[PDB]
């Protein structure tokens, strides 16, 4: 049961032959992301968006390998899903924290996903990151990813306590573009969510945004048949 | 009567808290044949008398050796003899591969005691329906345990278990007064417990085949003496 | 003894070989018989193999 | 070698395409093709599970797979292996029975999804076609428009197999 | 010990003597109904308490399986309490965590079918003494109920009812029900049949009611995926159900 | 038949080895009362000590659960003391996975839970005690949770339990700043509805604060009952 | 003292094992009878001819059953599974005593504990060891006894077979020929067709149903 | 007192370690067919370069457990953790399902995993062998 | 009704009044043994029993499960030597863990959970025995008599045993006389027995805190007393 | 003797499995006709009311396979507890072999699921039996039935279920092996007919399919209902 | 339930409680020298083969 192993010798044998931010602010916490996708030096896909949801109210950014980010991120989903509905009760950001982290120390590393966990509950707002071998901590702002560096810089040039709203907004949006225009791995849009304590989570996707066809007849058919299925 | 309902098992206490099923392992003691034992501040001696199934066949090996130091002596079922036998010298043999110490023989009779309670109160086992007498000398000197298979282990100057240990046992009663001095002449000691167990016989008389009889001391590890070896004390 | 004379006579082997100086002869429910002969069977030859 | 090689999906207007170099590299599931490519004995595996699975499936639910239902199914299929994993490159193409919405995606070795709206390619010369495609693909081609441009897209990759998908029919064709 | 006989066996009659007892205990449970509209599900039950100061709001008899699927039942609440941890659990294990989506209503009434069967060969244990009302929606088979029993059996249902009431309920909806009812119209017949049904005092209170319907997207509890599909499960309020009644 | 050595139906469909579970319950002639103010939970018992030999600084049925939760237990002390370890150590486990604390209604829902196991498998018997667990949740407020040998468990406004528990709880429906106040309110009740007047030892007392529960200590209840004299 | 397989009866018997030895007595009757040359093994309007009752275990050994048919399959079943593992792990073909020993163990196996019922079939086991041409034919018991036999007959009319065989076969006079093992048989059933005839060398014939012998038998 | 599963390798091997596939011509040697792993193919000295992770995940919920077990019988005393043990041997051992693959509804409910998913859950993951006989043998150690 | 039958034959069944007449009758199985009384003191407690070829400096009923606490049983032998033993495991690893002598009431506490267990399952019995255990402790001294049911609570003393009815009654009549020094206690202990003789006690003020055998020229006098 | 399935009665009789069989005599009756040309299966939907959905109460007749259908008798819950097993034996096989499953193999695989029930002690037999139809082309159609005792028979027309007796009388009568696959539906609907213990044979009281041609048809009503008027029931 | 209490009852170190090893010493009688098939000892490492052959 589990994540097999059953391949790792064979394809030992075979062998041998991104930004994303948070910002807490006065009554709540924006996480952000830019949207590009890469694989080496190949954009693989534009717009793809990085803002994963854990709950309605608890909203999820990673880095590192991204099918491991995703699958922990949907499983640490179900997992507070079951567990609001067997308490009857809205999921807290820090039983997230605790179970994501957790998991993540289970596999000592080896899920190599690393993550911004940012939400609201009812004891509050909240914003967390996790790295792949289980470890945490607290923080008004974080930034993640090779332009994790950039928008620190901006947050830290730029953030202040007691941010509204939209300056929270502006400023997340803002670290991101910086991360965009300084990091190769980040492009194309930018992603919000916003979440505050009293409210609905607003997620914002690209809140910003900064022939040749060949004639009929040009390609040599061979044959054709029709397949029916 | 009513007790047919409540002796099924070790796990039914009946209306009056007898506990029958541990009472007939008890009772199964009785069916044993007779073996004595007795000991002086010196010394232990075990006697016993030993029966056959038949004038075709060998008489049964009721006396055993835990080692060097130790011995025993059986009553009672043959197949839980053969288990707690085995369990004593496993226990005295880790005992001296570990530490290298002489199991002390209070230990070893309370490892009994602890292994033979287990069988009184799981449901699936049963008692172990059998009664030991253990002897043995260490730094404490000589020592003489009867284990009955309740899980009870007492230490004594001398007993008998078997079909007719009452008398053995009224006699020693007499006499222990007599028997516990007896330092250095292990013969005499070997003789009082030959008398003992010539009371309780039935029958029969002792004899090279069917007496056997063994010894420890201060000065003698354990030893065991029978055929020929027992005509100089019949 | 034979349930039917068509009971092949050579074959009912009520004593067996367990090692080149002991044999065994059976009675009673013949298949604890046959568990207990290769029980005995393969301690004897363990214990040549191990003690030679 | 039947090793590797390459698979390109493209999606038009009501349908989609997905093509290869080519033993076949191209299955299907009902109206969900998938392109796999690869080691050929993981891409053969892959089909026997995908085929475990999604006749289980059609049993099961009395109903035929959607295109991103399977795409899920074969991501979370991937990822069970996520040590020692497929040593593949899925491509999965369809159109949503219910909607009508033309549908591509493509997968690393452990199920990342891709899900780009225009095109996806995977495996070797991954990108001189990712080029290729950019230049050549515009939005909203014609069904016969985008068999021509997925195909002389393929064949300036570097024998060729082209399926064109409507919502209620399939042409498969050929290329030298 | 290594085996335990098995608890429930077949009666010389050929009739599995649990099964029918587990029956029984349904027999003996609180009404509850359920009702497909064209439109909707609906599903109702008595919240019967022992005393007064009993928390009503924590008698959950309805309960939600997945944001398109809920249950209801009759009898052991506490088995049908473990019953729905176990049918959630499977709802995410078995299907949304392969499929990236919830199950069909019949797909996950099959889970909960095969569970309630298994405790039926178990020697371990008795079958569990509940029989639930499923209702559900599904992309392409649509609002569905279904009626599952102590032996595991479930058959689609249009209308149904359980519990001390089932007859009578059964038979004012087999009169009342008909292919062209409205969510509002089956919400009226469903409270209807249940005041016809409850024994004593029959308030907004002494009831809970649930539907199937179109999405809610102020449940969603989040906005901007505009793909993104709002619970059609809803529980009605006390409030609103008292304002159904002074219809 | 076996219907009645294990938890089988009988073809009534009755768990009648459920129902003598909860006869189990009232083998001890105790009762218990509790209550919710504004922002405290009270958990009044009984504390019955005739024998002239028993220590009655030993002899109490509430227990501390948690820093948040108290119980209550009506039924022999053995189970009573079986069902608050295990408790207490389900509230921990809670505590250590989730990493807030143990609400008093989750800790409901998972010994009925365990209850149900318990009505269920053919070799486990039934607890044989009711459990009334009471705690000021940080979300809900004071909150008052009853859980049957049966594996029920329902919130309650305030509860009675024991062999004169209708008398209590007709007593509380006839009636339906700080908890000093509280606490002495349902003494009162528990007075006028048994009509024993207390012993500073008769009583045990136990209080779930916003910040933590506690138990009253015997000076308190004397205090409280000097407190009730004076009205 | 029926009610278990653990329990003897107070004169020595274990009941639980003769009522599977009476549930194989109502098992459709199978016949089986040696030559010097060969072993003869023998036994509604809309069932489906097309998809015997005599189920080779291997090339060269049979196995014909009586009693629970289920049981006897999953017992087959077994058989071949050993006779296949036997020929992988050791190159030889297994022995027909081998074989019947096997078979006489599983069903022995489901007899060592109270919570499984045994196998309610008894099997007649007939062939010729790999480069012999000594015929062989046993019979297993639900207890797991096993014996080797001339001729036998198990089933629901055993006795009376087995009572004319008895007289018929001659312990020193035994049939000589292919065409007199089959007679024998038919004889022996026709007190009461389907015959098989294994003949060394893994050469086995089911006797298309050439009812010349039965008309010659009636002619007899 | 464990975090990570420590004892996590085999200290002895025998072709004889493998109980309930031996052959039984040479009850000495595995039996490849019933194995139906391969062939012999698949032999035991073969078990090396195991993943790193693979030992300490396959056993990490047992030594979870070993821990909880042993701060019970430290903070509790030893009637709890014997309290706990012969609960769960008393449900695995009266659950017999040779056909369903699911975990017991019980078992979770004793392990507090009602409301817990595991990749074990989400991934659950043959001519010889695989009957309900053969399972039947396993259990009752026929 | 005392005997139940319909609902005795096996260990957990309820009977439909909610009794567990199997833990009835082994507590009926304490009212076998041997007489035994505890008394606690002001500083301590004190312990005492009513009980030929046994070496008597080897025949002795008072356990001693730690130094710091003593305890006595009656009922069935092999039940009581086995929930000692369990109980001075239970001490050793305490004392091995937290480096302090078990406070009483945990101890108490660990004892009544092992027996509570064996009420549980129909594989086990109830312990036929009724154990007094008590000694000075952190908090003072403490007395407690643990059933076999588990059920366990403190007491100022307490009677196991066939003549347990009139023990209790002058322990009782003793208690109402001092609503003790430990001198006096081990008279009065002497007395109730007498209404061969082996004391033990346990005091702060005379025997340290320890657990010690009350011997010798005390146990003379006290003989003299009684 | 019956308590348990475990335990020989003196008779050598398992009670306990003479109970499961007898178990069936109450389920409405199950009939399966193999023609020369294709299979008919036929079920009475005894358990029936007007609340009932009809028209997605697939509830004895349960497709295995392509060219593998089964019809259900018994208990519906053992019934789909075996269908998904043999459901996923069937997928087992054709991942290795990349061959249909043979029917003789799952019929013999699903027989022995069913026996192993009646012989380890904490298991009850499955009150179930089915009829399985369907095509390979190593036999071409064929057709079994099996029991809860774990036995299975070929058959050319079968029937399971409460008048099983009076269904096999009337098809010993009139069936013929010759016969079409449209003679085998008429004979199936007027064997019913005349077994039925309703009044009428309304469509909704039937659950009718074909094997033939290879494709597999599960009726909706509304054909049902137009093969009976053409039948003329 | 006594088994299971007395696995929660100075062995642990030496290793004697694990059989197989107090049958290698001949603890637990000279079942060592009762088995077909004797058993090999391994080292406990991640690559025994590598440990082997540096001999």
């Amino acid at each position: 049961a589990g994540l097999s192993f059953d391949n790792y010798q064979r394809n030992n044998f075979l062998a041998e032959n991104t930004t994303i931010v948070g910002v807490k602010f006065n009554n709540g916490v924006v996480i952000a992301a830019d949207t590009r996708s890469t694989q080496g030096p190949i954009v693989a896909d534009k717009n793809c968006a990085k803002l994963h949801r854990i709950s309605p109210k608890i909203w999820c950014a990673g880095a590192g390998t991204a099918a491991d980010t995703e699958a922990v991120t949907q499983l640490i989903g179900s997992n507070i899903e079951l567990h609001s509905l067997y308490t009857s009760r809205e999921p807290r950001v820090v039983s997230a924290l605790q179970m994501l982290k957790q998991h993540l120390f289970k596999y000592q590393g080896h899920i190599g996903a690393y993550l911004i966990v940012a939400g609201v509950d009812p004891t509050g707002s909240h914003l967390f990151s996790i790295h792949a071998h289980g470890s945490t901590d607290v923080g008004y702002y974080l930034s993640l990813g090779s332009g994790s560096l950039a928008a620190m810089a901006v947050l830290e040039s730029h953030w202040k306590q007691d941010l509204t709203k939209e300056e929270a907004i502006k400023l997340a949006s803002d670290a991101i573009q910086a991360g965009i225009w300084n990091d190769l791995g980040s492009g194309s849009n930018v992603d919000v969510c916003v979440m505050e304590i009293g409210k609905d989570a607003e997620y914002l996707r690209n809140y910003l945004t900064p022939s040749y066809k060949f004639p009929r007849g040009t390609t040599a058919v061979l044959k054709e048949s029709i397949v029916n299925i | 009567m009513f007790r047919n309902n409540y002796d099924g098992d070790t796990v039914t206490f009946s209306p009056t808290g007898r506990l029958f099923q541990v009472e007939y392992a008890l009772e199964a003691i009785k069916q044993g044949s007779v073996t004595v034992g007795l000991r002086s501040n010196t010394h232990a001696v075990l006697v016993a008398l030993k029966r056959n199934a038949d004038e075709l066949s060998s008489y049964q090996k009721k006396i055993i050796k835990c080692d060097e130091h130790m011995g025993l002596s059986l009553a009672g079922l043959a197949p839980d003899a053969r288990v707690l036998s085995n369990y004593l010298r496993q226990q005295c043999n880790y005992s001296s591969l570990v530490f290298n110490r002489k199991l002390a023989v209070e230990r070893a009779g309370h490892l009994l005691c602890d292994k033979a309670q287990k069988n009184t109160q799981s449901y699936g086992g049963r008692p172990y329906g059998v009664g030991l007498l253990i002897i043995g000398y260490d730094k404490s000197g000589a020592h003489l345990l009867e284990f009955q298979p309740s899980g009870n282990v007492t230490e004594l100057y001398g007993t008998a278990i078997g079909a007719r240990s009452q008398g053995a046992k009224t006699y020693l009663e007499r006499t222990l007064d007599t028997f516990i001095k007896i330092d250095g002449n292990p013969d005499e000691l070997i003789k009082a417990g030959v008398e003992a167990i010539s009371q309780s016989l039935r029958d029969e008389s002792l004899t090279v085949d069917n007496l056997s009889i063994a010894i420890v001391g201060k000065d003698t590890p354990f030893t065991i003496y029978d055929g020929e070896a027992v005509a100089k004390y019949i | 003894r034979a349930t039917s004379p068509l009971l092949e006579s050579d074959s009912i082997e009520k004593i067996v070989e367990i090692d080149r100086h002991i044999g065994c002869a059976m009675s009673g429910l013949t298949a604890d018989a046959r568990s207990m002969i290769e029980h005995a069977r393969t301690a004897a030859v363990t214990h040549n193999l191990y003690y030679d | 070698s039947i090793n590797g090689g390459i698979v390109v999906a493209m999606t038009g207007k009501d349908c989609v395409a997905i093509a290869c170099d080519l033993f076949e590299k191209i299955f299907h599931y009902g109206h969900v093709f998938l392109g796999i490519t690869g080691l050929a004995t993981d891409v053969t595996t892959l089909n026997e599970m995908f085929r475990y699975k999604t006749n289980l499936y059609k049993l099961k639910e009395e109903r035929a797979i959607e295109p991103e239902t399977f795409t899920q199914l074969v991501s979370s299929s991937l990822y069970e292996r996520r040590f020692g994993p497929y040593f593949v490159g899925p491509v999965v193409a369809g159109i949503n029975s219910k909607s009508g919405k033309p549908f591509i995606a493509g997968f690393d070795l452990i199920g990342c999804i891709d899900e780009a709206k225009d095109f996806i390619v995977s495996g070797t010369a991954s990108d001189q076609l990712f080029g290729m495609c950019e230049s050549l693909y515009e939005p909203n081609l014609e069904p016969e428009d985008l068999f021509e441009t997925i195909s002389q897209a393929l064949l300036n990759a570097a024998g060729a197999v082209v399926y064109i998908i409507k919502k209620d029919e399939v042409v498969k064709r050929y290329l030298k | 010990d290594r085996y335990s006989f098995s608890l429930t066996t077949f009666s010389p009659s050929g009739k599995l003597g649990q099964i029918d007892y587990a029956l029984t205990a349904v027999k003996q449970g609180v009404t509850s109904l359920g009702i497909k509209a064209t439109n909707g599900v609906v599903i109702a039950t008595e919240k019967k308490s022992s005393s007064p100061l009993a928390m009503s709001e924590t008698l959950s008899k309805v309960s939600l399986l997945t944001p398109d699927i809920g249950a209801v039942y009759s009898g052991m609440g506490p088995d049908y309490r473990v019953l729905v941890d176990k049918s959630r659990k499977v709802a995410h294990t078995s299907y949304k965590r392969i499929y990236g989506e919830y199950p069909p209503t019949k797909l996950l009434v099959s889970e909960v079918a095969k569970i309630m069967q298994e405790a039926t060969q178990s020697g371990g244990v008795r079958p569990f003494g509940v029989s639930l009302l499923i209702a559900g929606h599904d992309e392409f088979n649509g609002f569905s109920l279904y009626q599952v029993d102590p032996s595991g059996s479930y058959f689609p249902w249009k209308a149904t009812a359980i519990g001390k009431g089932s007859v009578a309920a059964k038979t004012f909806l087999e009169k009342r029900w008909n292919d062209e009812l409205e969510l509002e119209d089956a919400i009226h017949i469903a409270l209807l049949t249940l005041k016809e049904s409850v024994e004593g005092e029959f308030n907004g209170d002494t009831i809970e009611l649930a539907i199937i319907g179109d999405e809610n997207p102020d449940l969603l509890g989040y906005t901007g995926i505009p793909t993104d599909k709002g619970p059609r499960f809803r529980k009605l309020t006390s409030q609103e159900i008292n304002d159904r009644l002074e219809a | 038949g076996y219907d009645r050595h294990i938890t089988i139906f009988s073809p009534e469909g009755r768990l009648y080895q459920v129902e003598y579970a909860f006869k189990a319950t009232n083998q001890t002639n105790i009762n218990s009362l509790a209550v919710r103010g504004k922002d405290c939970t009270v958990v009044i018992s009984q504390k019955k000590v005739p024998d002239k030999l028993l220590d009655p600084t030993t002899v109490s049925y509430i227990f501390c659960i948690s820093r948040t939760i108290g119980m209550v237990v009506n039924g022999p002390i053995p189970d009573a003391r079986n069902a608050a370890l295990r408790a207490k150590a389900e509230a921990a486990e809670f505590r250590y996975k989730y990493g807030y604390d143990m609400p008093c209604d989750v800790l409901a829902k998972r010994m009925a839970n365990l209850s149900q196991i318990y009505t269920q498998r053919a070799y486990m018997r039934p607890l044989g005690v009711i459990l009334t667990f009471v705690s000021v949740d940080e979300e809900l407020g004071p909150s008052i949770y009853k859980t049957d040998p049966a594996g029920y468990y329902v919130g309650y406004k305030a509860t009675a339990t024991g062999p004169k528990q209708q008398e209590i709880t007709t007593n509380l429906e006839n009636h339906f700043e700080s908890w000093e106040k509280v606490v002495e309110f349902a003494i009162t009740h528990m007075i006028d509805a048994l009509g024993t007047e207390f012993s500073k030892n008769d009583l045990e007392v136990g209080v779930a604060t916003k910040d933590k529960f506690f138990t009253l200590s015997a000076e308190n209840i004397e205090e409280r009952l000097v407190a009730i004299a004076e009205q | 003292y029926d009610r278990a397989l653990s329990i003897f009866s107070p004169d020595g018997h274990i009941f639980q094992v003769e009522y599977a030895l009476e549930a194989v007595k109502r098992g459709t009757c199978a016949v089986g009878v040696k030559g010097k040359n060969c072993v003869v093994l023998g036994c509604l309007k809309l069932q489906d001819t097309r998809i015997s009752k005599v189920s080779k275990i291997d090339s060269h050994v049979v196995l014909s059953f009586s009693g629970l048919n289920a049981d006897s399959r999953i017992l087959i079943e077994k058989a071949r599974v050993e006779a296949q593992s036997h020929r992988l792990t050791l190159e030889d073909p297994v022995t027909v005593e081998y074989l019947t020993r096997y078979v006489a163990g599983v069903q022995q196996r489901y007899t060592q504990s109270g919570g499984v019922r045994p196998f309610g079939v008894s099997t007649l086991i007939a062939g010729f060891d790999p480069r012999d041409d000594e015929p062989k034919l046993y019979q297993t018991e639900p207890s797991g006894i096993y014996s080797s036999w001339s001729a036998q007959t198990i089933g629901r009319n055993s006795k009376t077979v087995r009572e004319f065989l008895e007289k018929n076969y001659d312990r020193k006079e035994p049939p000589a020929t292919v065409e007199e093992c089959v007679k024998l048989t038919v004889r022996s059933l026709l007190e009461v067709i389907e015959i098989t005839v294994v003949k060394p060398d893994s050469d086995i014939v089911a006797l298309s149903s050439e009812e010349i012998n039965q008309y010659v038998t009636q002619i007899e | 007192m464990n975090i990570v599963p420590q004892d996590t390798f085999k200290s002895q091997v025998s072709t004889d370690q493998d109980k309930s596939v031996l052959s039984s011509a040479v009850p000495s040697l595995p039996d490849t067919l019933r194995q139906q792993e391969g062939g012999a193919v698949p032999l035991s000295t073969q078990l090396n370069d195991r993943h790193p992770l693979e030992s300490t995940l396959k056993n990490w919920e047992t030594t979870q457990r070993q821990r909880q077990m042993e701060q019970y019988r430290q903070i509790f005393g030893i009637a709890e953790p014997m309290k706990r043990t012969m609960e769960m041997e008393i449900v695995n051992r009266t659950d017999f399902n040779p056909l369903s693959t699911n975990g017991s509804i019980h078992r979770d409910i004793l392990l507090n995993k009602e409301c817990s998913i595991d990749w074990e859950d989400v991934y659950p993951g043959t001519m010889v062998g695989d009957d309900v006989h053969s399972k039947i043998e396993k259990q009752l150690g026929i | 009704t005392s005997i139940g039958t319909g609902y005795d034959l096996s260990n957990s069944v309820f009977s439909p009044d909610g009794r567990n007449f199997q833990v009835e009758y082994a507590v009926k199985a304490v009212e076998n043994g041997t007489t035994s009384i505890g008394i606690k003191c002001n500083d301590g407690v004190v312990f005492a029993v009513e009980k030929k070829l046994l070496v008597p400096q080897k025949n002795v009923k008072i356990q001693v499960v730690d130094r710091h606490i003593g305890c006595v049983y009656s009922g069935l032998i092999p039940d009581g030597r086995h929930l000692v033993n369990r109980g001075r495991e239970e001490a050793a690893s305490f004392k091995k863990l937290y480096k302090t002598p078990i406070p009483i009431p945990a101890f108490a506490d660990r004892l009544g959970q092992y027996v509570q267990a064996h009420t549980l399952y129909n594989s086990v019995r109830p312990f036929g025995v009724s154990t007094i255990f008590g000694g000075v402790d952190k908090n003072g001294a403490h007395l407690y008599m643990l059933e076999p049911s588990g059920s366990y609570w403190g007491y100022k003393g307490a009677a196991t045993g066939k003549g347990r009815q009139s023990a209790k009654a002058e322990l009782e009549k003793l208690v109402d006389h001092h609503p003790l020094s430990a001198r006096e206690a081990v008279k009065q202990a002497a007395k109730i027995i007498y209404l061969e003789l082996e004391i033990s006690w346990c005091s702060l003020s005379e025997t340290n805190g320890l657990h010690k055998f009350v011997k010798g020229d005390l146990l003379q006098e006290a003989i003299d007393f009684a | 003797y019956d308590s348990r399935t475990t335990i020989f009665s003196p008779e050598g009789r398992l009670y306990q499995v003479e109970y499961a069989l007898e178990s069936i005599s109450h389920a409405g009756t199950a009939i399966g006709i193999m023609a020369s040309d294709g299979i008919v299966l036929a079920a009475e939907r005894k358990v029936t009311s007007t609340l009932l959905e009809q028209d997605t109460s697939t509830e004895k007749l349960y497709k295995l396979n392509d060219k593998i259908a089964v019809a259900v008798a018994g208990l519906t819950a053992d019934a789909e507890i075996l269908i998904n097993t043999a459901r996923i034996h069937a997928q087992n096989y054709l991942k290795t072999y990349n061959e249909d499953i043979p029917v003789e193999i799952l019929v013999r695989r699903l027989s022995d699921i069913k026996q192993g029930y009646t012989q380890h002690g904490g298991l009850r037999p499955f009150g179930v039996s089915f009829i399985y139809a369907g095509y390979d082309d190593r036999y071409g159609y064929q057709l079994y039935t099996s029991n809860p005792s774990g036995n299975y028979t070929g058959w050319k027309a079968i029937s399971v279920g409460a008048n099983t007796s009076a269904a096999q009388t009337l098809l010993q009568m009139d069936y013929k092996d010759d016969m079409k696959v449209d003679d085998a539906i008429e004979l199936a609907l007027k064997t019913l007919s005349k077994t039925t213990d309703s009044s009428a044979l309304t469509y909704d009281r039937l659950e009718f399919a074909t094997i033939r041609k290879v494709y597999q048809k599960i009726f909706k009503p509304q054909e049902i209902k137009d093969i009976l008027v053409k039948t003329g029931i | 339930m006594q088994a299971i209490a007395d696995s929660f009852s100075l062995v642990k170190e030496l290793q004697y409680d694990n059989e197989q090893n107090l049958e290698s010493d001949f603890v637990t009688g000279a079942s060592q020298f009762q088995r077909l098939a004797p058993s090999l000892t391994v080292p406990p490492i991640a690559s025994p083969q590598q440990f082997l052959r540096a001999h």
